[PDB]
Order: structure tokens, then sequence, then C-alpha cells
């Protein structure tokens, strides 16, 4: 009674059959903003069904020379669906996430995925190599949306931060022979307890092989990895036209 | 004139047509519940066996 979940929340459904469990991160549930914390007067619109579902975004290839991929929230939101123009047509947001990464193979492929949550997420230059170049990455890159960006350097995760110290934040391992599913339950991370969707990014999701893949000849060689992705708990907030970036 | 244990224990000439269902009153289409989010592992209701 712990391998099989089903993940339920609005119009959506996961069934799982090889899950390990799932994870809420730092120990807190996704939540609403209180009377006490909260400091701007207008009335928040909760719609509580029509963007708390699964978002199914885009599907990644795991080949032998993979290297790594990361997706910033809420920028892949952001033009799907009725949570994404509520956020351009408004100015303020807050939610939590259910991230559900799937990876499906036989018994007789193997390889490990890291899949974790990075809050704050900052992006660094490899300053042109030489180290002389106060160099900036682009919007491209910075903010890559729903079909993500691949990383060049994932020892140093892109920002000079070691990938080995990255299970300190919330992880779970994707194991062929053991899982082939990761469910991590984010809470709202700011230090304020509103923000805009469209300038400010709460959270990465890396996915990294630590592990290689490795096939038979015979076998399939396409093994895909597919986000999927709710919120929880979000709130909306300041009302005016609709602005894209 | 029964005597024997085989024949005291025995469901032979056991009449009585066991059922394992009872027809109920249903006049009326069942009626919805209330349902929120479950986020859960162990219960999985949409995986069956047919």
């Amino acid at each position: 009674s712990d391998r099989v979940a089903q993940l339920t929340i609005g119009n959506s459904t996961i069934t799982t059959q090889e899950a390990a469990n799932i994870i809420v991160g730092y120990g807190e549930w996704p939540s609403y903003c209180s009377d006490d914390d909260a400091t701007a007067v207008d009335k928040p619109t909760r719609p509580d069904v029509s963007v708390n579902r699964f978002y199914t975004l885009d599907t990644k290839l795991w080949e032998k020379s993979s290297k790594g991929w990361y997706w910033k929230f809420p920028d892949v939101l952001t033009e799907t669906g009725v949570f994404g123009q509520n956020a351009q047509f408004h100015y303020l947001y807050r939610s939590g996430f259910c991230i559900h990464v799937q990876c499906n193979a036989s018994k007789f492929h193997q390889g490990a995925l890291l899949v974790a949550i990075l809050p704050e997420y900052v992006i660094g230059t490899v300053a042109g190599g030489t180290g002389t170049e106060d160099s900036h990455p682009p919007y491209k890159q910075t903010q890559p949306g729903a079909d993500g960006f691949e990383l060049q350097h994932p020892y140093v995760l892109d920002a000079g931060i070691p990938i080995s110290q990255l299970t300190v934040c919330h992880h779970q391992r994707i194991n062929l022979r053991t899982n082939n599913c990761a469910t991590i339950i984010v809470p709202y991370m700011n230090t304020l307890p509103f923000d805009s969707a469209l300038n400010h990014c709460n959270f990465g999701l890396l996915v990294v092989p630590i592990s290689p893949l490795d096939f038979d000849q015979g076998a399939t060689p396409v093994i895909p990895i597919t986000i999927t992705l709710a919120p929880m708990c979000s709130e909306f907030a300041g009302l005016r036209q609709a602005v894209t970036q | 004139g029964d005597r024997v244990a085989d024949v005291i224990e025995s469901s032979i000439g056991d009449s009585v047509s066991r059922a394992l269902t009872q027809a109920l009153p249903a006049p009326t289409g069942q009626n919805t519940q209330v349902s929120s989010h479950r986020l859960d592992t162990g219960e999985v209701p949409a995986l069956q066996a047919a």
C-alpha cells in the first residue's frame, strides 16, 4: 500500500503502479495567505478547479549522452490554460505545486535520474571561459518556457554550485529498477506573500541523469521523460490588462 | 436415523438458494456527493481488473 498512487485534483487524475511515495516540500502543505501576513486590500480570486489541475508540458528524450534539463516555475504555465490567462490579467500570484515526472522503461533498462526542486535557481554564465567578461544569460535561457533548457555544465548546475549537495533541497530519484514516477509537493516559497508570475520565478526543477541509461540493442531506444504539474491553493490579485512579458 | 458424522455434517439436501446479492429500492437515480482533491498512496480507485 505504497507503490500505488492516485493523484486526483480537479478534472484530472494520475494513476501510478510503480511509485515510491510523495514528498511534501519542507514539511509544509500548500496554503492560502492569512490576514496577518497579507498587505494588499483587494479581494483575491481563488479559482479552485480551472487552474488547480494537472497540465502536461512536453517530452524530453533520455539518450545516452543526455546531460540534464531545467524548467522554471511558473514560467511553464503562462501560455497554457486558464491559469496562464489570469496570470497575464493579474499582477500578483500565489500558488503551490505538485510536480510529477514520468519515465517508464523495461526491467532490462537501467539508469537513475535526480529530480530536484531548487528555489531561486539563478543562472550563471561561463564568463567567456577566461573569466574576464561580466556576461549575462539571455531571456531564452533564463526563462525558457515549457520546452525547458538543457544544461551545458551539469556538475555545477550552470551556477557554480555542485550537483552533489542538491539533495539538501527537495528531491526524489527515478531508478528504473524501482520506480518510474516522482511526486514532489511544493508550497509557496517567497519572502513575500504574493509576487508576479511573469518577472519572478520561484524555483527551478532540475532533471539530471546521475547514472547513464543503458540497454542492449533490440530493446526500445527511445525513453521519454514527461513533466506533469498541478498548481495548488492558487490565488490571484490585481486586475488590469493582459501582458505577456 | 443418522449416526455417522459423514452425514450429520453434510450439506446434501440444502434447498435454500444461497445468494450473494440483495435487491434494494432504486426509485430515482443515484445522487452525487461532494468530492475534493486526494493526493495519497495505497488507494487507487481508477485501476481495475476486468
